[PDB]
RNA sequence: AAAAUUUUAGGAAUAGUUAAUAAUAAUUUAUAAUUUUGAUUAGAUUGUUUUGUUAAUGCUAUUAGAUGGGUGUGGAAAAAUAAAAAAAA
């Protein structure tokens, strides 16, 4: 309605989209708004035959009878801490090994610098539930070297997809604020050599030429024998 | 379950609300018949309404019909103010005394220069459109509010010789504010509500008494008989209350 | 058969006087306002609604035919009381511009005296009460569940509530012209007039008051002359008629609009019209006997002035030759932008006067011709995050970057300015992206869609 | 807006008319009640249910309708809410503050809304309960909020209403106000039985003005 | 309907659906490819 | 929104929907079969009448020997015929207008007829579907692009009014001397 | 999906489906995220024009009746630091409220210090924020801020007054969006600057023999993608952009 | 082919040409009636039901249709049929409630005449001005109450004597001698 | 004002209204007494409401409960019939107990 | 929201009930409402472009499909097998 694909063009079912629009189409359900979601059944998914040949134990058993050799505990403890690391790392698993939390570092999800794709987050502050791997985290989105205004809840935290680098530089202690990043094209004057576009709003990218050999030898225009 | 599962009376939509106001973002919550409550029910009247300019101004005289002695309506209306100040007494001032009861035609306002020239003009002219109109018999029941249900007064049913007067008056009216310029409180060609004014709230006496008088005084002689009279005589009246004891009378006119 | 009423007329002769065919509205003229009169003494001012409205006599009821009793809406029943407020002054207006637009002094000069005279020696009429069906009577609204100002964290949205981005044309802060006294009413119909003045000259010659399509931009047009000699009459006509009395009302309009005819039609460089207008408001102080204490130029006029600078420093662009820029001849850019920085510094030394996006716009554009290379930063400090924008800003801006040194510069600030674009809502426009386009051997920036490309080849 | 002040400025050069005879009432018709339609809408009172093509004379408007907000507790399974209730009064032209209230207090039928003393404020100022309408420049269009007693304290867990859902609700206050109104322990026809928005209806996050992600 | 391909993502789930739509970058690709076809 | 979907017929969105151009008939031994051109509504009912907007035609799918005509020497004439009866007003309207759906089939006849272009389902299996490179395109494009005027006034004749007036019908249209 | 025009379908005395009313509390972090980036543009606006309250000589006065009906909505500026009279004090410094000032405190001036001063009758809100330093933007001569020692003895106070637990409504920053233009770029061409003549103008684009570097060649992203970002209606980022241009999105 | 004999028949799919595609439903069934009830106890006071009952509305013989043509739509152009009624009132004994009783008509085409039927309304008089025995105009509106979709639009004759005979205080109209009819004997003496 | 209005569609009562004139029969001690009851209806809710706030919130307490409890919740055509037992007869004697006659009124 | 059209050979009373008030009243106010111009119960019956016969006002057919509420979702309850409606490449 606000925003169609292609104007409404109507030839076909399919030739609208997935979702006629970005905003919820009944108003009654605002949580059907366009986001963008990532694997969660995949990424969660966490690998059990990790925990194989390890006799883990449970928190409420306390028993004298019931828990083990240290030695025991010990492969126990690293076989968990393999078993949460087992897809990827969780941002609450990131940050708290690096200084102040983790303040000021960009953290990127895989998918976001690769392709024209480009984007990050500045971390602005994070709040630790008792359980770690899990709870809230705040930052600035960075999109193509153009920054938010203020700070914004990260959504997908939780999802174990994230991988940053820790800077010295970036490091900011708790008791002074994370400063946003300059946007580019506004706070420092735009310069080539320390920073290049990757991709702008009418470009896109040429073809790989695996994927149209590929697709010829679908369509069947190059031949494949067997 | 004694009724309709929606009463019919309960369904009101407010379109002097916005929009998609009620849908989502509030709802408004009224109690919505008061407002609703009819002309009939509360005894509202529609008077003619002065242009602002003539509103700012006091009204000094007025056409009225004069009582005479004798009548149904005077006595009936003593026994209304009987049984009104036995019921509340705080009436006590609103009240028309029963000496000044008096039907009122129209309302002028006579500037005090011109004053001898408008009166002998004035008198003039209301002989010669009373001049053929034989007395009138009018028929007084039911109770009505001007202003604001500031002032209640008796109203002249149009079962009889009213529709003479509505001729006569409707005269005058072309002749005192048409023809020579002279401030009737509405349009001269509009004509004027009739009535007799019973009780009334003063500009002085509202910080006392309020500002509108209660309906619960008046709610059961809204509808009252007062009964018929005949009335031969036509008064100019300028209000002085203090000269003969009733409204001091710059001119008549005698209906034969 | 429809009677057209006062107002109806009013719209007929807008629709004459911007087609300029005289020969409508006098037939109109002729046939329905002819007898409309002005408002005296002896009048009465609005007039009251004399219609009963329909009813039936259980006697018409019973004994008449069908057709006696049908009632559709008529319009010509009301056109007495559509016709009660007395809007005559404004046929009267529409008509001396009509004369003027179809190009005959006498006739004109017949209305627009007519007008004058009873401007001046004639009450006011009592204006009439916004129509509840043209524009609506507000309902109530709560504004509390709104999307905030800040809602989307990447710009400034503008809001149900309060608007944030600012205006982004200037308006000139006028009641509805019904609402006028006479002698405003007067003054109005000046500016009108000489507004009508300019719209033919710019019918007559479209080439040359276009921004910047041809160099015939920069010069004068014969014709011109005795055009601004009818313009001057007029003003002084106007302070000849109207004494001490101007002293009291709003010559804003007036000045804009006098100013924007001697910036078109007339050319007159930057510095001329912030001349010409402080003459005319000094005359405006003295005819009145005060202290001075006079108004300065309000938006809108700066707005005039500031266009001026525009229209001082402009370049046709991409001769065939392959020749950069022409410019206008004797152009100085130290000068001009000498003048533009002061003038700035006078407008926003005024708290009074409002921003809007096109004077941005003109400010921009006058530091894209100077060759200043400062354009991107006051874009970017003034106007980027806190305006709605034209895509006309980046077209100038282009304009800009394609300037500077090296290549790669060039890329990457319009690839940013792309950006920019897609940030803040800007639809990039037709004209932009051609702009671009045009030096893709160069930039190598590509402008068109996927999708767009595809199905145009 | 532009509305407003054409209005109010065409009203004003209306009662500075020194020639004006008065409008003809006959010509001046009232409103119906009778028209089609289940419904019944109540209008402005300049229009009407009819068509009618002349703009009449302005008119002072001797009865106002005010609005005045209120905040409740609204009970969903879930639950509070915290969302906004309006009354609507008709409070006459040259009324007081005080008189305003009084009039708020007898049209409000919820059982939930007057129970303490409430204040009326514009924009977060106080009203004096001493003076007129006319001073405040209060108008149809102006937002008027109602602030009540334990309202600032409503930050706290202790005043706001406590949810059986994480709170106990005991014996003790079984009997006492809208929790035992409630019956929290369903009956076969489940009770009064309120309004229900689950907890993932806005997300991990609540409903706001500003997009949090 | 949404063709949903062998080599897409695979879910490992008990719980519910065996085949997550999530798309290797060729079949994106070529998603693209087809339907600027139908656009045109 | 039906709490046990009806599995057979299920369509998209509520109904009734945006209205659809569709080709039905009540099916009987091939040898007489019709269809019928209809507008109508997405989710039909029972009898197909009840959503119903509009009647395009009849389309009888059996090649016939034209005996209508004179038997024609000319080869291409005596081919046999298809028959088929359009209502192109209402279809303009409900297509262009109220902006219909279309089934395919409906879709290939009205591209027989000149009114529309072949489907997007008729594919010679011969071609395939064509490739793509924004590059390559863009060079076509820099080398053929049209004035930025002369399309905007071709989308202006294309989608707004077509009929415009000429000098000379507003010389003859304007008012003469007694009133001129 | 567009608003409906009357609610005829339930009571209103039960008021049914109704988007909740928002209430800022300024017991937590959320109060902080609704005011911050409202003041950083009130405090743009005081560096290049004037705006009449926002500066204050002295602390405000006002007796306990008419507390409530003349304070809340009120915000001013003050030289020192002085906190107001009968106002408990609570120091900010829990980093996730802390957090909403960066943008505020990194391209305007500096904050020092947060201050949530809540009334001992407990109905009453100042929030204070004291900054250090002088503003990184530019200060005009003319306009409010040059009026005060604390920029252009370093710090300086804003001060802010409001009722807990209202809409983000009636605390009133809404009225502060007027936009004035920063003079600071243009002051080098005025006939006040002695460096107006340093300025030559570029007319004319200068020939140019090589063209613009071109991109490193593109890699195809490895990893599974979500779909077309196009038909799901995604926004280029999931950020800003319009779903029509699908740019910098993978392909 | 509806036109075609029995024997005529070919195929029974189409029309080859043109005209009326018809079903034939089967109009003589030999349908029956089925009796279950003695025919001294029959469960129904006022009536009995011993033979095949004919049914329908507008199928029913022989055929009485609506007619659009009386006087009140010779007098009126209604929106609607029934949004005007000229009528008497019959009564008030309810508050701002007037019963109106009104003649409307109908056509028996195999007779080829006219019928007039008589039906009450309850219109809706504010203010209270109609006296038993008025005639009055009556028109379509909002709903009112349960019953009240009219209301009164002008009184075309008052009732004069009606009105002069409450002003003395006696009722508008004599009360009904007697009520309806009963099948008993009542034997009431002095 | 016997007259109701063609093109405005007010009634006479209207009509007689707007010209301030009263027609009305003479009424019975019936009419006057329910009138008479019916006026002040709003004083004496002012006065309940004003001086006796705790019943009156007791009152509005079982009505504000009811409205969510009983047949219908919400208003559609089927809640919203002015005449239930007559447009659905057909659940007169097995699912509606409530009525036993279709008809209680003229139509 | 209404107006018209409404069946039984031998015919009597019907009832959470009318109208005013109002987001009232399991006990508000009233001289209430439906019926012999055929009611309500009760039988039969799927209602107002469809057939057959016939020269013809007639006689004689027309299926089928909307069966209350009880966390009330949804734009609209039409929501618990029984398609022959292509249902977001
Ligand atoms: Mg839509
Ligand atoms: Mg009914
Ligand atoms: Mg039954
Ligand atoms: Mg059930």
């Amino acid at each position: 309605r606000a925003d169609p694909l292609n104007g409404g063009s109507s030839m076909t079912l399919g030739s609208k989209g997935s979702k006629l629009s970005p905003e919820p189409h009944r108003r009654r359900m605002p949580w059907t708004a366009a986001k963008e979601y990532v694997p969660g059944v995949v990424l969660n998914a966490r690998d059990k035959m990790v925990l194989d040949g390890v006799q883990l134990l449970d928190i409420e058993s306390i028993d004298r009878a019931s828990q083990l050799d240290p030695l025991e505990v010990l492969r126990a403890v690293v076989a968990t801490r393999e078993y949460n690391i087992s897809t990827g790392k969780n941002i609450f698993q990131l940050a708290s090994q690096a200084t102040y939390n983790g303040r000021g570092q960009r953290f990127y999800r895989k998918e976001w610098q690769e392709g024209t794709y480009d984007k990050y987050v500045t971390l602005s502050a994070i709040d630790f539930d008792r359980d770690g791997n899990k709870g809230t985290a705040y930052g600035y989105i960075t999109f193509h070297g153009e920054t938010t205004t203020r700070p914004v809840q990260v959504d997908f935290a939780d999802v174990p997809g994230w991988y940053m680098d820790f800077v010295e530089e970036r490091a900011v202690p708790f008791t002074g604020i994370v400063p946003p990043p300059p946007s580019i094209g506004t706070d420092v004057p735009v310069d080539p050599h320390s920073y290049r576009l990757k991709a702008y709003p009418y470009y896109d990218a040429p073809n790989p030429p695996e994927f149209v050999e590929r697709l010829l030898k679908d369509r069947g225009v190059l031949p494949d024998t067997p | 379950e004694r009724g309709l599962y929606f009463p019919i009376n309960h369904r009101i939509v407010d379109h002097r609300i916005a929009p998609g106001v009620t849908v989502e973002e509030t709802d408004v919550q009224s109690r919505y018949r008061r407002e609703l409550r009819t002309n009939f029910a509360t005894g509202e009247t529609r008077q003619t309404i002065a242009p602002p300019w003539s509103a700012r101004e006091r009204p000094t005289h007025f056409f009225s019909l004069r009582l005479p002695s004798r009548n149904s309506v005077t006595l009936r209306v003593k026994e209304m103010h009987n049984h009104l100040l036995f019921s509340h007494q705080q009436c006590a001032p609103m009240l028309v005394s029963p000496t000044k009861l008096h039907i009122t035609l129209g309302v002028m306002t006579i500037p005090e220069n011109s004053r001898e020239e408008l009166v002998k003009n004035i008198q003039q002219s209301m002989s010669e459109t009373f001049a053929c109109v034989q007395p009138l018999q009018l028929r007084f029941r039911g109770l009505g509010t001007f202003d604001f249900g500031r002032v209640l007064f008796i109203r002249v049913v149009p079962e009889a010789d009213f529709g003479r007067l509505e001729r006569a008056v409707c005269d005058i009216r072309r002749r005192v504010g048409g023809v020579l310029g002279v401030d009737l409180k509405g349009n001269p060609h509009d004509s004027y509500v009739p009535h007799v004014t019973v009780a009334k709230i003063r500009p002085n006496q509202r910080q006392q008494l309020g500002d509108t008088i209660p309906q619960s005084l008046w709610a059961d002689y809204q509808h009252h008989d007062f009964g018929d009279v005949t009335l031969s005589t036509v008064d100019l009246c300028r209000m002085k209350g203090s000269p003969d004891g009733y409204y001091h009378t710059e001119g008549a006119v005698h209906l034969s | 058969q429809t009677w057209p009423c006062t107002a109806t007329i009013c719209a007929y002769l807008d629709v004459c006087v911007e087609a300029g065919e005289k020969t409508w509205a006098m037939e109109a003229w002729n046939r329905y306002c002819t007898e409309l009169k002005f408002l005296e003494p002896g009048e009465v001012d609005p007039k009251p609604i004399s219609r009963v409205p329909f009813s039936l006599t259980r006697e018409e009821l019973l004994y008449l035919p069908k057709w006696k009793k049908h009632f559709d809406h008529d319009p010509n029943l009301d056109v007495m009381d559509l016709n009660r407020f007395n809007r005559t002054r404004e046929v009267y207006l529409r008509m001396a511009q009509v004369m003027l637009a179809g190009g005959e002094r006498n006739a004109f000069q017949h209305f627009f005296t007519k007008l004058e005279e009873a401007m001046l020696n004639k009450p006011t009429p009592v204006p009439e009460p916004p129509n509840p069906h043209l524009v609506r009577r507000p309902r109530w609204a709560p504004y509390e569940h709104c999307k905030s100002v800040h809602h989307s964290p990447w710009r400034l949205q503008n809001n149900g509530r309060a608007l944030a981005l600012g205006p982004p044309v200037t308006i000139e802060d006028e009641m509805q012209s019904r609402f006028f006294s006479n002698d405003q009413f007067l003054v109005h119909s000046v500016k009108e007039v000489l507004r009508i003045v300019l719209q033919e000259h710019k019918r007559a010659h479209p080439t040359e008051c276009t921004r910047c399509k041809t160099e015939a931009f920069f010069y004068k047009t014969k014709d011109a002359d005795e055009t601004l000699k009818f313009c001057d009459d007029l003003i002084e006509r106007l302070f000849a008629s109207l004494g001490v009395r101007l002293s009291n009302l709003n010559t804003s309009s007036l000045l804009s609009t006098i100013l924007e005819v001697f910036r078109v039609v007339g050319k007159e460089s930057g510095a001329a019209l912030l001349q010409r207008a402080n003459e005319f408001l000094e005359r405006k102080a003295s005819l009145g006997d005060a202290e001075g204490s006079r108004e300065n130029l309000t938006a809108s006029n700066y707005l005039q002035v500031l266009s001026g600078f525009a229209d001082e420093s402009a370049f046709v662009y991409n001769t065939k030759k392959d020749g950069t820029c022409q410019y206008k001849t004797g152009f100085d850019p130290r000068t001009t932008m000498r003048h533009l920085a002061d003038v700035v510094q006078e407008i926003a030394g005024n708290p009074h006067v409002t921003w809007a996006a096109d004077m941005h716009l003109q400010v921009v554009e006058t530091m894209v011709g100077c060759g200043t290379m400062k354009a991107n930063d006051y874009f970017v400090r003034n106007v980027l995050r806190q305006f709605s924008w034209d895509s006309r800003f980046l077209e100038a801006l282009y304009v800009e970057y394609r300037r500077q040194d090296d290549v790669d510069m060039w890329a990457e600030l319009t690839k940013r300015a792309l950006v920019w674009t897609a940030r803040y809502n800007a639809p990039a426009s037709e004209r932009l992206r051609r702009l671009i386009e045009d030096d893709y051997d160069t930039i190598r920036v590509q402008t068109r869609t996927f999708r767009e490309l595809a199905v145009f080849q | 807006g532009h509305y407003q002040q054409e209005a109010f400025e065409a009203r004003k050069r209306f009662e500075e008319s020194t020639t004006y005879p008065g409008p003809i009432r006959a010509a001046t018709p009232g409103d119906t009640r009778f028209y089609s339609g289940s419904l019944e809408s109540i209008l402005h009172d300049t229009d009407r249910h009819y068509w009618r093509a002349v703009t009449d004379d302005p008119r002072v408007q001797h009865l106002i309708p005010l609005r005045i907000r209120f905040k409740i507790f609204t009970w969903v399974t879930s639950g509070w809410e915290q969302r906004m209730q309006v009354v609507q009064i008709m409070a006459p032209k040259d009324s007081t503050i005080a008189q305003v209230k009084d009039l708020v207090i007898v049209e409000n039928q919820s059982p939930y809304l007057c129970v303490s003393s409430f204040h009326l404020a514009i924009d977060g100022k106080e009203l004096d309960p001493q003076k007129t309408l006319g001073e405040y420049g209060i108008t149809e269009q102006s937002q008027i909020d109602a602030i009540e007693q334990n309202d600032h304290l409503l930050h706290r867990d202790d005043e706001r209403p406590r949810d059986w859902t994480v709170d106990e609700i005991t014996a003790e206050d079984v009997k006492r106000s809208p929790y035992k109104e409630m019956e929290m322990q369903p009956l076969q026809n489940l009770a009064p039985r309120y309004e229900a928005r689950p907890k993932g209806y806005f997300g991990r996050t609540y409903y706001s003005g500003m997009k949090q992600s | 309907r949404q063709i949903r391909p062998y080599y897409n993502l695979p879910s490992k789930s008990e719980h519910g659906r065996k085949m997550t739509g999530f798309l290797t970058p060729y079949r994106h690709w070529m998603w693209k490819q087809n339907e600027l076809w139908r656009n045109v | 929104a039906r709490a046990v979907i009806k599995r057979r017929s299920p369509q998209l969105w509520g109904a009734p929907g945006a209205p659809i151009i569709r080709m039905r008939g009540h099916h009987v031994v091939w040898k007489f079969q019709s269809y019928d051109l209809v507008v109508e509504h997405t989710h039909k009912r029972r009898n197909s009448d009840i959503r119903l907007l509009h009647y395009l035609g009849k389309h009888c799918p059996h090649p016939q020997k034209s005996l209508w005509s004179p038997d024609t020497p000319v080869a291409q004439d005596r081919h046999l015929f298809m028959l088929t009866t359009v209502d192109i007003d209402a279809f303009k309207y409900w297509f262009g207008v109220k902006r219909c759906r279309l089934s395919m089939k409906p879709w290939a006849l009205l591209a027989k007829a000149g009114l529309l272009p072949p489907s997007l389902t008729q594919n010679s299996k011969i071609m395939p579907k064509p490739l793509f490179d924004k590059e390559s395109l863009m060079r076509y494009y820099l080398a053929n692009r049209k004035d930025e005027d002369v399309m905007a006034r071709e989308k202006y004749l294309n989608y707004e009014n077509s009929m415009v007036k000429t000098e000379e019908e507003r010389a003859a249209e304007r008012p003469v001397a007694p009133y001129l | 999906s567009r608003r409906f025009r009357y609610n005829t379908k339930f009571p209103a005395l039960v008021s049914y489906n109704k988007l909740p009313w928002e209430v800022v509390n300024h017991e937590t972090p959320q109060f902080h995220m609704h005011v911050a980036p409202h003041y950083e543009q009130l405090l743009t606006l005081a560096a290049s024009s004037p705006v009449p309250h926002i500066i204050g000589s002295k602390h405000i006065d006002v007796p306990r009746e008419h507390r409530l009906r003349l304070l809340p909505g009120m915000l001013y500026l003050l030289d020192g630091d002085t906190l107001p009279g009968e106002f408990t004090i609570n120091r900010v410094l829990d980093p996730t409220a802390l957090q909403y000032y960066g943008r505020l405190s990194s391209q305007i001036v500096t904050v020092e210090a947060v201050r949530m001063l809540v009334p001992d009758d407990l109905r009453l809100l100042c929030n204070c924020i004291t900054f250090k330093g002088p503003l990184h933007l530019p200060v005009a001569p003319y306009a409010s801020l040059a009026s005060l020692r604390g920029a252009s003895s370093n710090c300086f106070t804003l001060y802010h007054f409001v009722r807990p637990n209202r809409p983000p409504k009636e605390l009133q920053l809404e009225k502060y969006y007027i936009h004035a233009p920063c003079v600071a770029p243009l002051s080098e061409f005025a006939s006040n600057s002695d460096e107006r003549g340093n300025w030559r103008p570029r007319l004319q684009a200068p020939k140019r023999t090589r063209r613009a570097t071109p991109l490193p060649a593109y890699r195809p992203p490895q990893s599974y993608l979500m779909g077309l970002a196009e038909r799901l209606a995604v926004v280029p980022g999931g950020c800003f952009g319009r779903r029509s241009l699908m740019w910098g999105h993978w392909f | 082919p509806w036109w075609n004999f029995q024997t005529e028949h070919r195929q029974r799919c189409v029309l080859m040409y043109g005209g009326a595609r018809t079903k034939n439903t089967h109009n003589a069934n030999h349908r029956v009636f089925i009796k279950k009830y003695k025919r001294n106890a029959f469960p129904n006071r006022t009536r009995h039901h011993w033979a095949v009952s004919m049914t329908g509305v507008l199928s029913q013989r022989p055929r009485r249709m609506p007619w659009p043509y009386d006087l009140t739509s010779l007098i009126f152009n209604q929106p609607r049929q029934g949004s005007d009624k000229i009528g008497y009132v019959v009564g008030t004994s309810m508050l701002k409630t007037a019963v109106v009783a009104t003649n409307h008509m109908v056509y028996y085409p195999k007779f080829n005449q006219r019928v007039s039927r008589t039906k009450r309304f309850f219109a809706h008089d504010e203010d209270l001005a109609c006296v038993e025995g008025d005639l009055v105009h009556i028109k379509q509106c909002r709903k009112i109450s349960k019953y009240k979709h009219y209301y009164v639009f002008s009184i075309l004759e008052p009732n004069v004597e009606g009105r002069e005979r409450l002003k003395l205080g006696l009722k508008a109209v004599p009360p009904p001698l007697f009520g309806y009819p009963v099948s008993r004997r009542i034997v009431k003496l002095n | 004002g016997l007259n109701g209005c063609v093109e405005t569609g007010r009634s006479r009562s209207e009509v007689a209204r707007d010209l301030g004139l009263s027609y009305t029969r003479p009424l019975h001690e019936n009419e006057k007494k329910q009138l008479s009851h019916q006026a002040v209806y709003y004083e004496r809710l002012a006065k309940f409401k004003m001086e006796q706030p705790e019943a009156a919130r007791a009152m509005e307490r079982e009505r504000f409960v009811r409205k969510f409890s009983g047949m219908f919740v919400k208003m559609d055509i089927r809640s919203g019939a002015p005449d239930f037992p007559s447009t659905y007869r057909r659940l007169l004697g097995t699912k509606v107990v409530r009525w036993a006659s279709k008809r209680h009124g003229p139509n």
